[PDB]
């Protein structure tokens, strides 16, 4: 059911997504161990993900949340990096995409910092890096992130290191 | 998957040490996210 539509670099939509990606890079406390050493990306392609069933599932749940939270879905656009990106775009997020050992429990994790999600593209801790060179800081291999629409509703605030 | 804290739909991880870090978020139902853009990229070696 999923189709992928390429955005042109000329399109304001490509440009706004690129800017969110580049402007949210930060340095990480691991010195680059998980995600590599970099200040910016080379963006190769941005595709819009279109799946009617998965959209309707999302908007159904969003309305339920909104009605439980003074008509406020508290919707954000956040990054997700994962080895399962191909499964996610075809079948949607589910329990298989949970971070069982995450610090806030077994759920699906998203970041405001693109460079945070980048740390998970090759797995937890960056796994063994890219499949081809086994390099977590590979500058050759193509990586993929998702920029997702996420309904937070009433969010539990956890202060943390 | 775990459950959301009772009475909440998500968790927000507010960083309280690294002043440069932005927030991280956790949802406990797959239906609460739609993967809207797929971005293909390389990280760039600093100069
Ligand atoms: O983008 C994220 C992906 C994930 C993530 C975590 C575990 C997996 C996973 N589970 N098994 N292999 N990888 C995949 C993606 O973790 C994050 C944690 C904090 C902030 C963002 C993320
Ligand atoms: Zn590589």
């Amino acid at each position: 059911g999923t189709i992928l539509i390429d955005l042109s670099p000329d399109d304001k939509e490509f440009q706004s997504v690129e800017e969110e990606m580049q402007s949210t890079v930060r340095e990480h406390r691991d010195g680059g161990h998980a995600g590599g050493i970099f200040n910016r990306y080379n963006i190769l392609k941005i595709q819009k993900v279109c799946n009617k069933k998965l959209w309707e599932r999302y908007t159904h749940r969003r309305k339920e949340v909104s009605e439980e939270n003074h008509n406020h879905a508290n919707e954000r656009m956040l990054f997700h990096g994962s080895p399962f990106v191909n499964a996610i775009i075809h079948k949607g997020f589910d329990e298989r995409h949970a971070y069982i050992g995450g610090m806030f429990g077994a759920g699906i994790y998203f970041a405001e910092n693109s460079s945070k999600s980048n740390q998970y593209v090759y797995g937890i801790g960056g796994g063994t890096g890219c499949p081809v060179h086994k390099d977590r800081s590979c500058y050759i291999c193509h990586r993929q992130l998702l920029f997702c629409r996420v309904t937070l509703g009433k969010s539990f605030l956890q202060f943390s290191a | 998957m775990a459950h959301s804290p009772p009475g909440h739909h998500s968790v927000t991880g507010r960083p309280s040490v690294n002043g440069l870090a932005l927030a991280e978020y956790v949802i406990y139902r797959g239906e609460q996210a739609y993967p809207e853009y797929l971005i293909t990229y390389q990280i760039m070696r600093p100069e």
